[PDB]
């Protein structure tokens, strides 16, 4: 989501970072994703930091002697050291050499510290006389070739959680939907981490995730998919920026001008209020249908409509006309043209007469395709077919 | 039958090393070559070649022990050479396209590279990437000049 900035609990220019007490776990992260539990306590060494392989061959820039925490140039390289420097030969060549921040410092009759070193020493403790100043790390072990304490200056850290958030309301719709703030700090590693020459600025970070709570559906779905949007709303009398966490489901329909003939036509309405837990549980769409022509609707499937396929009739669509025979004739019978069907006369039809019945007949249309035993057919009675579509082949 | 692939496959399946752990060899490499030039001494000078034993090297050694220091000391280079590998391909392949073939091309890579891989010296610590890079390059363009031409040119 959102990342905040502080130079606070930041280090100098890289360190161990001797400290004392915060609490965060492993946490599987006690790396990045952190919630920095607790802390007045965090406490650096910021150290440089340079490490490099090469031979055993170039400055006897050295620890036991400090070297110049000042700007030599060791092993044909450099720093802005501040402080007293250590090798590692212990590969007949080396891998790494550090700049150890700080005065060095200067000692001799070496139990004393050595026997009273091991521990990070304290302002005001003295040194063996000699007072101090921060919580000192001391060399836990007193420089080598005899003479020195060490004391890389020691800076030591807070926090609890999370400064203040200012006129501010995470929310969603928020009935289940937890859709809210927070702040996720943050602080890359621990009291037995020495970090490497610039700053690890991060050790407390908040960069900020907004989750997306509960598992409910009807409103807030998307469990790992319900995901956050920002627009710029609240930009005007308070233009500073709010910043929604808003998330979804926008869907669509389709034309509601699509009106044809065949196809069941399209009229239509929304429900909306902008501004709703979707207007309560909510029925959005219409798409209301035109008919090719206005008459009784039959082959119809109660329900919706998966099927292409209701009458709309008239005396035509489902024939009908004149029969100067008399009042005469039965129901329902599928004519083809000129069986006894005036009876004693003979017209058109192929299909349902229904009736006959001042002469009014009721003579409809349904074509004969007498096929043969064999086919490899295609489809049904009442299905109302489909201008052209194909209805059965025969092998 | 890629080729390139069928070969750079291989490859891949030999791994990558660091400059510590081509700094072992770079001595060993050194121990055999200077090793030779022994043998080229004693060439010279004499019956034209060492080149019979522990006196194949006028040098001291007890003999099994010889044959086997050349065998580290070359070994490395050989280790290195192929440790490389890649990154020379790197480089071949952008004359693969140049002309010569990408295979044309990589073999005359790795000639350099050899030569490279020995006249090359970890007392300078920088790592070959700013070295043996160079002496590829060289090689290379002396192939598409020297011929991918059907009628040799003065490549000056």
């Amino acid at each position: 989501v959102a990342e905040l900035i502080d130079d606070r609990y930041r280090t100098t220019t890289g360190g161990f970072l001797k400290f004392a007490g915060v609490e965060v776990q492993k946490k599987g992260k006690a790396k990045l994703g952190y919630e920095v539990v607790q802390g007045g306590t965090l406490l650096w060494i910021p150290e440089e930091t340079h490490e490099v392989n090469k031979d055993i061959s170039l400055l006897l820039v050295e620890d036991g002697q400090y070297v110049e925490a000042g700007t030599e140039v060791v092993k044909d390289i450099f720093c802005q050291n501040s402080g007293v420097v250590e090798v590692t030969q212990k590969n007949d060549i080396l891998r790494e050499v550090v700049v150890k921040p700080g005065e060095l410092l200067m000692v001799d009759d070496p139990e004393a510290v050595i026997g009273r070193d091991n521990t990070l020493l304290q302002p005001g403790e003295e040194l063996l006389g000699q007072v101090a100043t921060e919580l000192r790390y001391i060399q836990y072990v007193e420089s080598p070739e005899g003479p020195a304490l060490l004391s890389r200056p020691v800076v030591e850290f807070a926090v609890p959680s999370n400064p203040d958030v200012p006129s501010t309301t995470s929310v969603s719709q928020q009935t289940g939907r937890s859709i809210q703030m927070r702040a996720v700090q943050r602080l890359p590693y621990k009291d037995s981490e020495r970090v490497k020459s610039v700053e690890g600025v991060e050790l407390l970070r908040t960069q900020l995730v907004l989750e997306i709570e509960q598992e409910g559906e009807q409103e807030h779905n998307a469990s790992p998919l319900a995901a956050d949007i920002e627009l710029i709303p609240d930009l005007e009398d308070a233009d500073v920026q709010r910043l929604q966490l808003v998330i979804l489901e926008s869907l669509v329909l389709r034309r509601d001008i699509a009106a044809d003939a065949t196809q069941g036509s399209t009229q239509t309405s929304l429900e909306v209020k902008d501004g709703d837990t979707i207007v309560p549980g909510s029925v959005v769409a219409r798409t209301q249908i035109l008919s090719k022509e206005g008459g009784i609707v039959r082959g119809v499937q109660k329900g919706s409509e998966a099927v292409r396929r209701c009458l709309v009739l008239r005396h035509s669509d489902m024939a009908t006309l004149n029969i100067s025979a008399k009042p005469k004739v039965k129901a329902g019978d599928l004519i083809v043209a000129g069986t006894e069907l005036a009876p004693g006369i003979f017209a058109e039809e192929s299909g349902q007469i229904v009736g006959v019945k001042n002469y009014a007949v009721t003579i409809r249309a349904g074509r004969p395709y007498r096929v043969s035993p064999g086919a490899v057919l295609q489809i049904e009675d009442g299905d109302l077919v489909q201008r052209g579509d194909n209805l059965v082949l025969l092998v | 039958e890629d080729s390139i692939r069928l070969y750079l496959q291989e490859i891949g399946r030999i791994r990558l090393l660091r400059a510590d752990e081509e700094i072992e060899l770079a001595r060993k490499i050194a121990d055999l070559l200077e090793l030779e030039r022994v043998r080229e001494r004693l060439s010279e000078k004499l019956e034209r070649d060492p080149r019979d034993s522990e006196w194949a090297e006028a040098v001291q050694l007890p003999l099994p022990a010889f044959r086997y220091r050349l065998h580290i000391g070359r070994r490395a280079k050989d280790k290195m050479v192929q440790s490389n590998l890649r990154l020379v391909v790197s480089i071949a392949k952008k004359y693969m396209n140049r002309g010569l073939s990408f295979q044309d091309l990589i073999q005359e890579g790795s000639l350099g590279l050899i030569r490279a891989a020995e006249k090359f010296d970890h007392e300078k610590g920088y790592k070959f990437s700013t070295y043996a890079t160079w002496w590829i390059r060289q090689a290379i363009t002396r192939a598409i000049a020297d011929q991918s031409r059907t009628i040799r040119l003065p490549v000056h």
